[PDB]
């Protein structure tokens, strides 16, 4: 019924420690407290079964001791190795493999977590508003030019597109078909996405017959459209994105801000 | 169990019968809990559509995904921890609000049928038949105690009826949705509907879904559509063995207006809804859920705003208390059809023998 | 702020109303029983205002005789209403350009466009306006904003298009699309210049239009430097903000209060509907501005003026108006309709949401499904008309008649089709 | 159309037996076509039909 999925990976987009022989990306220990411990104790908190930790190519048996030694566990953690990894995929290709293994809902967690805010609201926000899919953002660093941008909803709350800055038409555009139902559609600026997924019963379906999706994003909640042309089809509740804001400074990793995360934690 | 108690409000020096606050937000959940229990929970919390009826059809089809999980251990007997588990189960549901008499009844069916089916029995030919009795006793006691209350309906009601309800009684909604469509029928139906509950509103919108000319009504007044209104039916809950009824919010004084003005009143109920518990007041037994549903200023639930309402213990003394279930009478509801066909409810307790 | 000043329009948008106007014009015409500019003239007294400009073109006499007649002409009030001279069918470039031209204004005026019913104060507004002006030097005009009705799925023609600001809020872009009868655009473009600056921006579609604003001491300036302007939200605030002048901003307001423009038949026919219900508070009918209308709010949802004849057994429906002197014989099947002052009718009137306006004589039978009647033309014997049907002016329909869907008829005692002199779509006779 | 006995001959015999299938029930019993012997009705009264809730 209840059970996670833990990705991880190689430190690709640092620059300045992570490209040493034997330190891995889950343990690192940047700013005092580990990376992963937060991870397990958000875990704990979650109250999940049976999590199992996903590894790629690189480091093997670290992760295992990393679970095993150095700390309270008692739950039965996991450590499965999937084959096919390319990384040029983050986890997407993970998630395909793994999928008989779910026997209801999952979870979607990076080994890399900055957490302060109360984490058990997501759950229940995902449990209760018949939610197919949800999804958070963050404010932007408040401690002393070119920015991404992503679609909101605030009086229900509620996502519908997403696009970045990297590679794109210079000018915007909102599709026509999109818009007679469901109508208001809000735009923010300073908002931060932390990249957490959840999940549902019947998602097993597509990524098995037809994937499409890279980094996570691409074939996941975009498909959503129930006007136009109807072609491809929709898995059924119909498809649904939903986004939430919340105020406490802690956010994602993409770029570089290893350094300003240290600057943070001291508070 | 887990946790409880740790909750604000005063006790309240008017009206202190029954226990005022619980379980809404999950942390530390017991390894044996069924979800959907907990799912129930939440929902009935904050719970604006169900009442009386479907609630109780909810909670014997969890009960049976229940059984349809349970297989017989190697250890402990079939006929060994059940009955203990169903003893919990109903103290949590106590906990989180109290429950109806059309519950309870099923419940000692449930107890009966346990008792009956032997533990030496083979185990997948038990339940296999065990479920389909359950299925049975469903279609008999709900679903065909609804058709025998809408054809005593068709009998009864004349060539084209203007209709009066409260609430969100289900059967009720079911039987004006057939006149409407199937028998076809001119219906001229006035809901009526209180701030706490936004049942009538409910019940109004899904009447328009259909396609249903509907009269909203609130407290201020309610004559001014009768001084013209003909025939009347009032919202159900629970029946007690006096002729009295133990019904959802300003439906007495409907009754008692209905008393005043012309022609009196009638309800419909299951065969399965009477008790053999008695009370004859609004301070026997009161249902309580917290006082937030009207500080929030009006229109919808869910809005969060900055204004002056939250004054709770902010201010040099204030309370904000109500009440959801009230005494409705018996003098003026004489009507009263089950799965018996006909009757008044004078005979209180005609049925209880016979069941 | 005391002493003010503004300028209104009226008969905007001809021919958008094709069935109507030829020897009386469009803003004459009442919503229910009442006309629409005398709620326009009753915001500028509440307002405050000292000297009034409005403008008059087509049928435009008739349109002097009646504010002659409505008791502004007297000084007993601050206000004088003075009438501006156009040609036929015009816009509002012109007319700002010839107001220009006359030059009175010193300080601050207000141009509505349209035709604008509010129940909203604005004092207040008034005041943060000024706010906004003390501020800064280089700050423009003010704009006013409302939520829309739940879902647009009856509403077809325009959906707005709005990207606004929290701490000072400022816009830029609008945009409209047809759609649902037939698909074209999908995509939309947005200016991407300087946005950094203030950092927080709140994009609202769907939202209700009636083009309003509270004018500084720029605008006639700005109109005399460049003459290419021809429509004040499309070409004149936008251009002023796009690297026109440096620095000058303008501000926004926003209120949940029913405020509508009308445009079209539909939006016409929902705005009545509105009406008989209870959804304005200002503006009932029991209230009476005019102090001459004796209408009073009733049971089963029913407006009513005094003494209305009607013969025995009868069956009334809900959110319906009965004019005074209406002599009524047998029938009356009343659902959702509005009817005019004093109407002779025969027998029976099967009533499925339609509409009549003042004095109409109807001979014998009619089962009507949504349709509207206008003054002057009066109805014969056996009249059938479907849904969204709307009737012109002094149109004389006699014995026997049919239309669907769409169907307009004539007012010319020109071009459109449903004749008026001697019957329509049975017989050729007129201009 | 759905329509003729299973057997050779249109009407049943005595001591046979026969499956029903049931419309509608109060008043009389059961007066309610036959799966086994012809679409034709046949009816039962209040007594034979039940021995040991009956009605629900």
């Amino acid at each position: 019924s209840i059970q996670a999925f833990v990705f991880c990976g190689k430190g690709s987009n640092l620059a300045p420690m992570q490209h040493s022989t034997r330190l891995p990306k889950a343990l690192l220990p940047i700013g005092n407290r580990p990376m992963i411990e937060y991870v397990l104790d958000w875990c704990d908190q979650a109250d999940f079964k049976e999590i199992s930790v996903v590894a790629p190519v690189d480091e093997i048996e670290l992760i295992e001791s990393g679970l095993t030694s150095f700390l309270n566990s008692n739950h039965s953690h996991h450590l499965q190795d999937p084959k096919k990894i390319n990384f040029i995929s983050t986890g997407e290709s993970l998630q395909k493999e793994l999928l008989p293994r779910i026997n209801g809902d999952f979870v979607i967690l990076p080994c890399d977590f900055v957490t302060d805010i109360p984490p058990q609201v997501l759950v229940d926000q995902f449990r209760n508003r018949d939610d197919n899919n949800l999804a958070m953002t963050i404010y932007y660093k408040n401690s002393l030019k070119q920015q991404q941008f992503f679609t909101v909803y605030s009086e229900i709350l509620l996502d519908v597109y997403s696009q970045r800055d990297v590679t794109k038409t210079k000018y915007l555009q909102i599709r026509s078909h999109l818009l007679w139902n469901y109508p208001n559609l809000t735009v923010s600026t300073k908002l931060l996405n932390s990249f957490i997924y959840f999940c549902s019963f019947e998602l097993c379906q597509l990524l098995k017959l037809g994937p499409q999706s890279m980094s996570r994003q691409a074939s996941f909640k975009d498909p959503f459209t129930g006007n136009q042309q109807q072609q491809n089809p929709p898995t059924t509740i119909f498809i649904l994105p939903n986004e939430t804001l919340f105020i406490r400074a802690n956010n994602l990793n993409a770029y570089m801000d290893a350094n300003r995360f240290v600057l943070k934690i001291k508070s | 169990p887990g946790i409880s108690s740790v909750i604000p409000t005063v006790l309240e020096q008017s009206f202190d019968n029954s226990s005022l606050i619980s379980v809404k937000e999950l942390l530390l959940n017991k390894d044996l809990i069924h979800p959907s229990i907990l799912l129930l929970t939440s929902h009935l919390a904050h719970y604006k559509i169900v009442g009386s009826i479907p609630r109780c059809i909810a909670m014997l089809e969890v009960f049976q995904i229940v059984i349809k999980d349970y297989q017989t251990p190697k250890g402990t007997t079939l006929s060994r921890n059940l009955t203990s588990y169903l003893s919990h189960q109903i103290d949590l549901l106590k906990k989180a609000r109290p429950l109806s008499v059309t519950m309870g009844n099923a419940i000692r069916w449930l107890k009966q049928e346990i008792s009956l089916i032997d533990p030496s029995t083979p185990d997948k030919a038990a339940k296999k038949d065990l479920c389909e009795k359950i299925g049975q006793f469903a279609k008999e006691k709900i679903e065909l105690a609804d058709q025998l209350i809408i054809d005593n309906a068709s009998t009864q009601i004349e060539e084209s009826t203007t209709i009066v309800t409260y609430g969100s009684s289900k059967v009720l909604t079911e039987l004006l949705l057939h006149n409407a469509i199937s028998l076809k029928k001119n219906i001229k139906v006035i809901v009526v509907d209180s701030r706490p509950l936004f049942e009538g509103r409910k019940m109004a919108e899904t009447l328009r879904n259909a396609g249903v000319n509907v009269m909203y009504a609130l407290i201020t007044s309610l004559d001014t559509i009768f001084n013209d209104v003909d025939y009347v039916f009032l919202g159900a809950h629970s029946i007690l063995s006096n002729g009295f009824l133990y019904s959802r919010a300003g439906t007495a004084m409907l009754a008692m207006s209905a008393k005043r003005r012309n022609i009196p009143v009638l309800v419909c109920c299951e065969s399965l809804k009477f008790s053999q518990r008695v009370q004859l007041d609004s301070v026997t037994f009161n249902e309580l859920a917290d006082p937030n549903d009207l500080v929030n200023i009006d229109y919808e639930n869910p809005v969060e705003r900055r204004g002056n309402k939250g004054a709770l213990l902010n201010q040099f003394i204030k309370e904000r208390k109500f009440e959801k279930k009230k005494l409705a009478m018996e003098n003026k509801p004489k009507g009263n059809k089950i799965g018996g066909k006909k009757g008044s409810e004078g005979e209180s307790k005609d049925a209880s023998n016979e069941e | 702020e005391d002493r003010l000043q503004a300028v209104v329009l009226t008969d905007s948008y001809e021919t958008r109303f094709m069935p109507l106007t030829a020897v009386k014009p469009r803003c004459l015409l009442p919503l229910a029983n009442v006309p629409l500019i005398e709620y326009t003239l009753e915001f500028l007294a509440k307002a405050g205002v000292h000297e009034v400009f409005l403008i008059c073109s087509s049928h435009a006499n008739q349109i002097n005789d009646y504010i002659e007649n409505s008791k502004w002409n007297l000084p007993w009030s601050p206000f004088k209403i003075t009438t501006i001279m156009s040609p036929e069918a015009r816009c509002t470039g012109d007319v700002m350009r010839d107001l220009d031209n006359r030059g009175i204004i010193t300080g601050d005026f207000i141009l509505v466009s349209g035709d604008v019913l509010t129940n909203i104060d604005f004092s207040k507004m008034l005041e943060f306006h000024k706010k906004m002006h003390l501020q800064d030097k280089d700050h423009i005009s003010t704009m006013c904003l409302s939520k829309a009705s739940t879902y647009p799925k009856t509403r077809t023609i325009e959906p707005a298009a709005f990207v606004l600001d929290k701490s000072t809020s400022r816009c830029i872009y609008y945009q409209d699309l047809p759609l649902p009868s037939s698909r074209e655009k999908t995509s939309i473009q947005i200016d991407p210049e300087l946005l950094d600056n203030v950092d927080e921006f709140v994009i609202r579609n769907d939202l209700i239009d009636c083009r309003i604003d509270i004018c500084t001491s720029h605008v006639p300036l700005i109109f005399q430097e460049n003459f290419d302007y021809q429509s004040l939200r499309t070409d004149f605030v936008k251009g002023v903000i796009s690297s026109d002048i440096l620095g000058k901003h303008i501000y926004a307001y926003l209120t949940d209060e029913y405020a509508v423009r009308v445009e079209s038949w539909q939006t016409y026919d929902t705005i009545s509907q509105d009406f008989l219900g209870r959804w304005c508070y200002p503006l009932v009918l029991d209230s009476n501005i005019q102090d001459d209308q004796t209408y009073s709010y009733e049971s089963r949802h029913i407006y009513k003026e005094k003494d209305v004849v009607l013969a025995q057994s009868c069956k009334i429906g809900k959110c319906t108006a009965i004019g005074s002197g209406t002599k009524i014989g047998e029938g009356t099947k009343i659902e959702n309709s509005v009817i005019g002052r004093n109407c002779q009718i025969g027998e029976n009137i099967r009533i499925k949401n339609s509409f009549i306006w003042d004095d109409c004589i109807i001979g014998n039978n009619s089962i009507i499904d949504h349709s509207l009647i206008a003054s002057n033309a009066t109805l014969g014997s056996n009249v059938r008309l479907n849904d969204g049907c709307i009737i012109g002016f002094n149109v004389k329909i006699d014995d026997n008649m049919d239309l669907d869907r769409n169907t307009k008829i004539s007012a010319s005692p020109q071009d459109l089709d449903d004749q008026t002199l001697a019957v329509s779509i049975v017989g050729d006779k007129g201009v | 159309t759905s329509h003729c006995r299973f057997y050779e001959n249109k009407y049943p015999e005595i001591d046979d037996i026969v499956m029903v299938n049931v419309q509608q029930i109060a008043e009389m019993g059961a007066y309610v076509k036959l799966l086994e012997y012809d679409n034709i009705e046949g009816m039962i009264l209040l007594s034979e039909l039940s021995r040991r809730s009956i009605q629900k």
